[PDB]
């Protein structure tokens, strides 16, 4: 049929309008799957691998990852929201939604005979105006505890049940304000997100310190210490095979059991530099050393070790050297040669918790921790990481607030106030972009759509509503997800990264663009 | 048929409570009478 | 027109195998189905008159016992709700260590109920509030019910009393001899220090003799002989050692250098001296019992022989941790003789025979111990690993009753009083939630049902008689279970006592499974391809 | 689904999956037959699993040779073979606004909103719409030049320009001459006659009878000037009896006498033909033609021919009817009372080979009732798309006498009628007046399809069009050679009044169907 199928018969391909359909038509679907997603209101989905294994979500990534699609433009959607999901950390219903809807009101048009590089030229446009007003409907603020909490509350309410959101609150802004230097970058490699499975949900909290998912592997060794120094080291205490085959030598049983006691002695001074640091910093049995060790310890440096009352652990995790160096502010160290109570860390308490099979460190009552720890307790498997997911989303916006002091209105209300401002700047629009300018305006129209129909309330009366309110008193009025009235998203508190609605102007408008331009699918790389 | 559904739907639970379901079919055939004739009670005349 | 395609969007992309059910009826009314079913299956085991069901895993192994959780664990459930559902019953079972059948049917009956009121005209959102609401006022009423203490764990008839009511559900007829077994065993175990550590209490199956013939043992008993000639000591002096007992070689490479005659003519002599001197070494501290985590050399076997000094081979370390433990030695590193505060110390180590197994025992004359161990006896394999699991219930609510000492009155009395006093409450809340709080109410009801049905009488009839007494006033009544009609009875006073902690957790368990299940609304199942394991 | 539960293999399509399925098949429908629209369309070759080759841009034709099994689509084309059953025309059309209302329905039902209110808003504008038809129809004299016209809108959409102009000519006559004053018109009395030896311009209209079948017996005449024609259906060939008779001789001789008598049953029907015609003309200058329905045999033939008879055997049943009103003579099913008045009369019969086939000519007649039209051409293809066209042509005119009005078209009359609709939308209550809106719009379509079939851009044109119907008031339709609005009535562009307020009441009726469809099933096995 086509040039491609001529030189390759085995060759799928798709030309001029059927492009446009195959691909709209796989947007289309992607959007009506993920419509359901948008909201505190929105329906959760259950996931079951092919193992078995039950995944309870609401993320549209998360979804979009566990989706049973093998179509292209599926995967160049999941592509977007992946980089969505990796930069600004939310937003990924949003995405997947305003790609569908644009390229939805552009097929309006283009199947009324227009061509689509004017509905791109429209959409640039418009994205160009809608930017502007973006930067001008931006609240820049100074942000105090409460508005990191109502920014935290706007997306765990979102992610997962109302109180447990409550609580993930109060958790994940604590967290961010104690890692939080001042005008510095906030490293998310600081904390620690560790899960327990014993207690209830809403049983997770934070930890101001540090836990380990190990502890110490010998019997003999104290389970719980008051007063600790903490000692946290990159250095092998157990036995260490000689790089160039050495091999030994004897000629009698006697001469044999000094090699072997001789042997050691290369660990031993090790182990007993540590115990001779340990008995000058502490005379007493009032305080205590812990050694965090990222490398192993032999069973005859444990004994060694415990026989002076030392607790440690070893094969530690690499981020966890500096994590314990921020939180308890010792020095790690790569060798013992050079070692004095300086480089020694602090903790107020140190105790073990046994939890099934696994052991489990706490490291507290830290001075003023620099990196904590998030511990995720639930029932369930599937619990932890529907936690595990909220509570990354919320860290995200937190930090995502804190990086720009701006923070815009969220419940639909930056889109009617952005779409009413696109239809009034269309007319400057010369030629017949306006077009394109009107159907991003439609697109944009679509979260307040989706809002008020998950929440059950009619959809185009609430719209108009919220429309005529916006326009009558120029205020940034949202959808009310509990009575469909216009609502001030502002003095409710219903807060929206400035950063997260930009991304999404931007990646929208760039793949719905180069979609539209699409006018050929070619798989001819076989044979 | 959505009545049939219904009496069906209903009686499980009663089968699922250790009642022998000759039991059921008594009541629902004294229900039936008395259905009748509410029914024949409740009717209005028409002029044809 | 005789086909109908796909419709265009999702359904099309949809995988070759993957399923996709969306909405009330193909999703939310399955699942709920699903658990139902799942409940059902396992409703008939539930109680005293339960019945144990003989489940052949897919390794061909046969399991007969009435514990639900290691029912649900052997069946394969492939249904995914259901899967919730076992995960919260195991959860349950981790947790204290009895209810994982409770758990069960609240969970399927709750969803019933709300399926139910699906069908009458609530909302998802409705029902998971009401149950909320309902859950919250259960765990505040619950406090209120408790009837009496455990006020001492010291004692052998009290804890005996306590500990029959958890292991008369299984092991109906003979439970009160199960009961003083248990309760001497954990009484041994629980020093002065509040801790109570459930691995202390071992047990040994050695079968032949019927399960009345199973005893206590102060110690330890190990299904093995012994290495060397000597067989009993009765002042034992236990040297333990994690290390093989020979010769300690180098770790890189060892390779014996011989250069003149005279050093190969002398080597196996002079390290046969060095391997006597150190045996006669260990000896001269006055042990006479060592025991080794490795292997056993021929020249050591053979001096220790000369030394009259009794050899014992654990393989596992988890017994010779346990060993040491239970006799007060320290596991040394190497071949040096202990020092008076590593020696462990036994009234009596000896090699015996139980029916046709050789073991040996560590026996403590005192009535102390870190570690317990019962014997149990039995006629047949299956019989003893289900009076097993009887004795693992047994200890966790021991180990419950050391947590938290309030009881709660058993044989549905208390189901009752809940459902009666939330029943109550939700009359006077208004609103749409009066019907969920009401429908949680009622699910209250499945637990005398179920013991009811199983021992044989009309469930109505007790259920009924059940609100009556308890609408005069008497909170503490249950069915009794030894009669042929509808019958209550005092369950203070019967002593049938369930543990309060275990009928919290079970409930607030129960309803999380319930509404998480209730809270799925669409399922996007994968093609189940493999996934042997 | 519950079904799938009962009957395993089972397909079912349930709530939004129905509405997708039927739209996306109406849109596949659609966005085939979009190019047919207008004169301006395009050729489509269809070629069967047996290699036939038929070109055509008819739209129930196209329907029924594409190779689809969809459901919806099997009942757009029940609605449209229903329509060119009725009236013979607009089954593009048809497809089309089905299409565009389902289309405009879905943009609005994507919003949430339910199709009932879409359907009460369609039942609203359906209502209105037959008002405003009725109140914009021209009602007129149907005379030659009026009928012409309409002719020709419809041909020049069926066929090549000259093709066109040539059948608009022989479609109109061939319907004024069959036509009796103030009695309905039976289109059985033309017949289609099709002929493979001459161009396509050659198609003509004979003021007679084409028979397909010519003189068996090779001394019978080739051509009569003046002939008497009786039209008979009478056997008159060897007939055996109903009751077993069989003969019984014993000599030669008998048998010679039995096979002699034997023929005397037949012999004496042909010497009652052969009395009437030597008493109805004793020279030589008159001819006498028979046309049976029933078979001759060979002596019967052999004994018409001796007495110069020209007789035709197996001719067809209408043939009787057509013979009789042309010629003007009675078809007789006996001789038993035959006079020279039962004889038609024809000014020249002539025999035409053509190939192996032979064709006779009846011309020349008095006032023939019933005529024919001679389709010619050098393919199979070329006559049986002359053959539709020529349908739809009798079918516009006899539509166009049927009733005494006649509708502008050119897409002027669904310009108006949707203008018509927006202004009486604020009239509905309720959300009704999105149904309106969307029905409106569907309307809409023709222009739009005739705007891009002639090559130009659809909002622009509909814009100017829709500005000049609204500044003038005028029909103003689509000029596909300029774009620029026209008013269809000067210029000659008619469309059959019937057809306009059938393809109201179907697409509206059709749409409303199955946009209150919620679950397709297919559980039979
Ligand atoms: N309490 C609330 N009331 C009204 N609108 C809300 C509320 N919480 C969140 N929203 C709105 O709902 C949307 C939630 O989107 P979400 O489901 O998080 O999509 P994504 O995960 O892709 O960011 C936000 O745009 C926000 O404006
Ligand atoms: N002697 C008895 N009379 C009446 N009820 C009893 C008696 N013993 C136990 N029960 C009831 O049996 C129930 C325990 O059932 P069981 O089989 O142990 O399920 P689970 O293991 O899930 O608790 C308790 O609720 C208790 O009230
Ligand atoms: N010469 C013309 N100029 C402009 N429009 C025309 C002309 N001839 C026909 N049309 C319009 O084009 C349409 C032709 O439709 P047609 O192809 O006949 O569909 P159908 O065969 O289904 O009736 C008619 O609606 C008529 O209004
Ligand atoms: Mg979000
Ligand atoms: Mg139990
Ligand atoms: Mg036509």
């Amino acid at each position: 049929m086509a040039a491609v199928k001529t030189l390759n018969p085995k060759a799928e391909v798709a030309r001029a309008q059927a492009a446009l359909a195959v691909n709209i038509s796989a947007a289309r679907g992607l959007q009506d799957v993920l419509r359901t997603n948008l909201g505190p209101k929105g329906t959760m989905k259950m996931l079951v691998s092919g193992a078995g294994d039950i995944k309870l979500t609401k993320d549209g990534n998360v979804l979009l990852h566990e989706m049973q699609i093998q179509h292209p433009t599926a995967s160049l959607i999941a592509k977007v929201a992946t980089a969505q999901d990796d930069i600004t950390g939310d937003g990924t219903t949003s995405n997947v939604l305003i790609i569908g809807e644009l390229l939805k009101q552009a097929d309006l048009y283009i199947s009324e005979g227009l061509h689509p590089r004017i509905i791109t030229e429209g959409f640039e446009a418009a994205k160009e105006k809608a930017l502007q007003f973006l930067e001008e409907v931006k609240v820049s603020r100074e942000m105090d505890r409460e508005t990191l909490i109502d920014v935290a509350r706007t997306s765990l309410r979102t992610k997962v049940h109302a109180e447990l959101a409550d609580v993930l609150t109060e958790a994940v802004v604590d967290s961010i304000l104690a890692i939080k230097k001042q005008d510095e970058p906030i490293d998310l490699f600081m904390i620690e997100i560790m899960e327990m499975k014993h207690k209830s949900e809403t049983d997770t909290s934070l930890i101001r310190g540090l836990v380990l998912d190990h502890g110490a592997r010998h019997p003999d060794m104290k389970k719980r210490v008051e007063d600790a120094y903490i000692l946290t080291c990159n250095v092998s205490l157990e036995y260490e095979k000689t790089e160039v085959n050495s091999g030994f030598f004897y000629k009698s049983a006697e001469e044999r059991e000094k090699l072997v006691k001789a042997e050691r002695k290369f660990i031993e001074d090790r182990v007993k530099k540590i115990i001779e640091l340990k008995r000058k910093v502490c005379g007493d049995s009032d305080k205590g050393f812990v050694v965090i060790n990222q490398k192993g310890i032999d069973p005859f440096s444990l004994d060694a070790l415990s026989k002076e009352g030392i607790v440690a652990l070893r094969r530690a995790k690499r981020r966890n050297m500096e994590r314990l160096t921020l939180a308890c502010g010792g020095v790690a160290l790569n060798s013992f040669d050079d070692l004095s109570p300086d480089c020694l860390g602090h903790a107020g308490l140190v105790y073990e918790y046994t939890l099934g099979e696994e052991k489990f460190t706490f490291i507290e009552k830290c001075n003023n921790p620099r990196s904590v720890t998030l511990l995720i307790k639930g029932p369930n498997k599937h619990t932890l990481t529907q936690i595990k997911d909220a509570v990354r989303d919320g860290l995200r916006a937190v930090k995502n607030a804190i990086d720009d002091g701006c923070v815009v209105p969220g419940a639909g209300a930056v889109e009617v106030a952005m779409a009413e401002a696109l239809i009034k700047h269309k007319p400057s629009v010369k030629g017949r972009a306006q077009l394109g300018v009107q159907a991003f305006a439609d697109a944009l129209l679509i979260i307040p759509k989706v809002l008020a129909q998950n929440s059950g309330f009619d959809l185009q009366e609430t719209l108009v509503k919220i429309q005529a309110e916006h326009s009558e008193s120029g205020q940034l009025v949202g959808v009310d997800l509990n009575t469909g009235e216009p609502m001030v998203a502002a003095e409710v508190g219903v807060w929206d990264n400035y950063c997260v609605k930009k991304q999404l102007l931007h990646s929208c408008t760039v793949i719905a663009t180069n979609i539209l331009l699409v006018d050929e699918i070619m798989r001819a790389g076989m044979s | 048929i959505i009545l049939a559904g219904e009496m069906l739907s209903v009686a499980e639970h009663f089968l699922e409570q250790q009642m022998h379901p000759t039991v059921v079919i008594s009541a629902y055939r004294k229900a039936l009478d008395d259905m009748i004739s509410t029914l024949k009670k409740i009717s209005i005349p028409v002029d044809i | 027109a005789l086909h109908v395609p796909k419709a265009p969007g999702f359904a099309q992309m949809l995988k070759e195998g993957a399923k996709h059910f969306s909405g009330l009826e193909e999703a939310v009314y399955r699942n709920i189905q699903a658990c139902k079913e799942l409940a059902q299956t396992t409703r008939t085991a539930y109680g005293p008159n339960g019945m144990n069901k003989m489940v052949i895993n897919h390794l061909e192994k046969l399991f007969v016992t009435n514990d639900a959780a290691t029912i649900l664990r052997e069946l394969e459930v492939q249904h995914p709700a259901a899967k919730m559902i076992v995960m919260a019953s195991h959860m349950q079972e981790q947790e204290v260590g009895d209810g994982t059948n409770f758990v069960l049917v609240f969970a399927g009956a709750l969803l019933e109920l709300a399926e139910e009121l699906l069908r009458i005209g609530l909302s998802v959102s409705e029902v998971i509030e009401g149950y909320e609401i309902a859950c919250r006022k259960a765990h505040e009423i619950l406090p209120n019910l408790v009837c009496c203490s455990a006020k001492n764990l010291r004692d052998i008839d009290e804890v005996s009393s306590l500990l029959r009511t958890s292991i008369m559900s299984k092991q109906y007829g003979n439970e009160v001899f199960l009961a003083k077994l248990i309760a001497q065993a954990c009484v041994s175990i629980f020093p002065d220090s509040g801790h109570f550590n459930v691995d202390n209490i071992r047990v040994c199956k050695i079968l032949g003799s019927g399960i009345s013939s199973s005893s206590v043992l102060h110690g330890m008993v190990f299904k093995k002989e012994t290495e060397g000639d000597v067989t009993s000591v009765k002042d034992a002096k236990i040297a333990v050692y994690s290390c093989p007992f020979d010769g300690m070689i180098t770790e890189t490479k060892g390779t014996v250098l011989i250069k003149t005659a005279e050093e190969l003519m002398n080597f196996s002599k002079g390290e046969e001296n060095l391997m006597d001197a150190q045996v006669k070494a260990i000896a001269d501290t006055g042990a006479n019992v060592v025991v080794t985590g490795g292997k056993v050399a021929d020249m050591a076997l053979h001096y220790a022989n000369k030394y009259n000094i009794m050899l014992v081979r654990l393989n596992s370390k988890w017994d010779l941790r346990r060993l040491c433990k239970t006799v007060g030695a320290t596991a040394l590193p190497r071949l040096t003789p202990p020092v008076l505060e590593e020696m462990g110390h036994c009234d009596s180590v000896y090699l015996s025979e139980v029916g046709d197994t050789q073991v040996v025992v560590f026996k403590h004359e005192k009535e102390d111990g870190a570690i317990s161990t019962i014997v149990l006896r039995g006629s047949t394999d299956n019989l003893m690993d289900d009076i097993e699991r009887a004795v693992d219930d047994g200890v966790n609510t021991f180990k419950v009753l050391t947590r938290d000492k309030r009881l709660v009155p058993g044989g549905g009395a208390t189901e009752i009083e809940l459902a009666k006093q939330i029943t109550s409450y939700g009359e006077t809340c208004p609103g749409l939630e009066q019907y969920a709080i009401k429908k949680f109410a009622e699910a209250f009801e499945a637990i005398p049902r179920a013991l009811a049905e199983n021992s044989g009488v009309k469930a109505n009839e007790v259920i009924s008689k059940l609100y009556a007494v308890h609408q005069e006033g008497n909170k503490n009544v249950g069915l009794d279970i030894e009669a042929e009609v509808p019958a209550v009875k005092d369950m203070l006073e019967a002593g049938i006592l369930d543990t309060y902690l275990g009928k919290y957790w079970a409930i607030k368990l129960a309803t999380n499974a319930a509404v998480t299940v209730l809270r799925v609304d669409q399922i996007i199942m994968a093609k189940p391809a493999g996934g042997p394991k």
